């Protein structure tokens, strides 16, 4: 599905040269060589690549009408559990989330990512991951904060009675079988989810959109 | 020379800037580097959320008086 030319820029992207090199620049993102080699094989992704792939799928779905979403740093998560609504007031600025279809967050929990997707046309809260845990209270809090948002920013409360999550069991999404690809379901989850698609992959798939997302980033589009 | 800043993170020391209002923040983002031993592709450095690059200037942001950039670490998972 690739061609030679293809895969011979994401070879000589995923190794060869300077640490630092910069190869991709983007909502104001620089990804560095050594950025893009955590991308190979096995390798566990840095926050670099997760952040540009997200903001990737915003300008994806902008391009073939698909549903309005809203990508938020891999960082917002973690600061707001931290020092609360408090602490991540402004992060949102530019933007009011309730006019959005979909908000995704990416979960870094320790050594290991995984995703909520905060569906606003469904006013529900899905929580992923790859390696089956719940994600209860992840939950709670990032809905505590649309509430939060929504007071602070609308003027409105919001109505938790209609307000529903899940978190995605073992068996009802695909999970992965080495102890790296995580960070590449967090994104696939990702990209399948803010489609309105059905997740039709598996592990297996993993390895192509490895090398198919080096492309994505150097070329700045998605296939 | 127009703008103070402070730069905080976590386990990062505290340091006030002194930015010219148009100069360029790598500077900045690097003496803070120098200053903690910490090599530059290592940190992220934040304003108000978003991700300050190497050329963005204090201006073009609409930086405020006493801002404060905040610090975050590289994080992998698997």
């Amino acid at each position: 599905e690739l061609t030679e030319d293809m895969e011979k820029e994401i070879s000589n992207a995923l190794g060869h040269g300077p640490q630092d090199e910069i190869l991709s620049s983007a909502f104001k993102l620089r990804i560095t060589r050594g950025d893009i080699q955590t991308l190979k094989n096995y390798h566990w992704l840095n926050d670099e690549v997760i952040n540009f792939y997200m903001n990737l799928l915003v300008e994806r779905n902008k391009k073939q009408g698909y549903p309005a979403l809203h990508v938020f740093s891999t960082f917002f998560y973690p600061k707001l559990k931290s020092g609360g609504y408090q602490a991540v007031k402004r992060w949102t600025k530019g933007v009011n989330l309730f006019e959005q279809e979909i908000i995704l967050v990416p979960i870094h929990r320790k050594v290991h990512w995984s995703l909520v997707v905060i569906d606003l046309r469904k006013k529900c809260l899905k929580y992923l991951d790859s390696m089956g845990q719940k994600g209860h209270r992840i939950c709670e809090i990032l809905l505590q904060y649309l509430q939060d948002e929504s007071k602070t920013k609308r003027n409105s409360d919001l109505n938790l009675l209609e307000w529903t999550h899940h978190s995605m069991k073992p068996h009802e999404i695909p999970q992965q079988l080495n102890g790296s690809d995580s960070g590449m379901f967090t994104c696939k989850y990702a990209d399948y989810i803010s489609r309105d698609k059905p997740i039709t992959f598996t592990q297996h798939q993993m390895p192509l959109f490895r090398k198919k997302m080096v492309w994505e980033i150097l070329h700045q589009q998605l296939l | 020379e127009y703008i103070k800043l402070k730069v905080i993170g976590q386990d990062s020391s505290e340091i006030h800037f002194k930015v010219k209002m148009t100069t360029h923040l790598k500077k900045l983002m690097e003496s803070y580097c120098q200053r903690q031993g910490v090599p530059m592709n290592s940190l992220r450095f934040l304003w108000e959320g978003q991700r300050i690059a190497d050329n963005h200037t204090p201006k073009e942001l609409g930086m405020e008086e006493e801002d404060v950039i905040e610090v975050y670490q590289e994080q992998t998972g698997g």
